[PDB]
């Protein structure tokens, strides 16, 4: 297993105009961040404080937002996660950048991203 | 299952 210890912690850090952040209640987030009305290119990357080897990419659909976290820079590949029905666990950073264009966004929407619209 | 998150429940 993995859920078992957390219970009340709080760790940003950040030096510049990063958008990373660790534990934000991705079900209420959606509440929050779901309020962009653009398009499925609103992403966000943030995880968990609690998941120990946590990384998410958040999305801002034209319906919804999402949160896709389950394995980070592991020893055996890069960034190891996918969508709801994806199979990616793979680079990502480098990959994000001129794929931003076109990637792998949203599970069957658009696929294209830039940023949120939140902090900055 | 039970959780949520993506790729999987997590």
């Amino acid at each position: 297993g993995s859920p078992a210890s957390g219970t009340s912690l709080s760790a940003a850090i950040h030096r510049t105009q990063l958008w990373f952040h660790g534990r934000i209640s991705r079900e209420e987030s959606q509440r929050l961040i779901g309020q962009q009305g653009l398009v499925d290119g609103l992403f966000l990357v943030r995880e968990s404080q609690r998941n120990p080897q946590g990384f998410v990419l958040s999305l801002c659909h034209l319906q919804k937002v999402k949160h896709y976290l389950i394995l980070p820079s592991e020893e055996e590949g890069r960034l190891y996660f996918s969508m709801d029905d994806g199979q990616t666990r793979f680079t990502d950073l480098l990959q994000l950048v001129e794929f931003h264009q076109l990637n792998r966004g949203i599970l069957p929407c658009l696929l294209r991203h830039c940023c949120t619209r939140v902090a900055l | 299952p039970q959780p949520e998150y993506v790729n999987q429940p997590d």
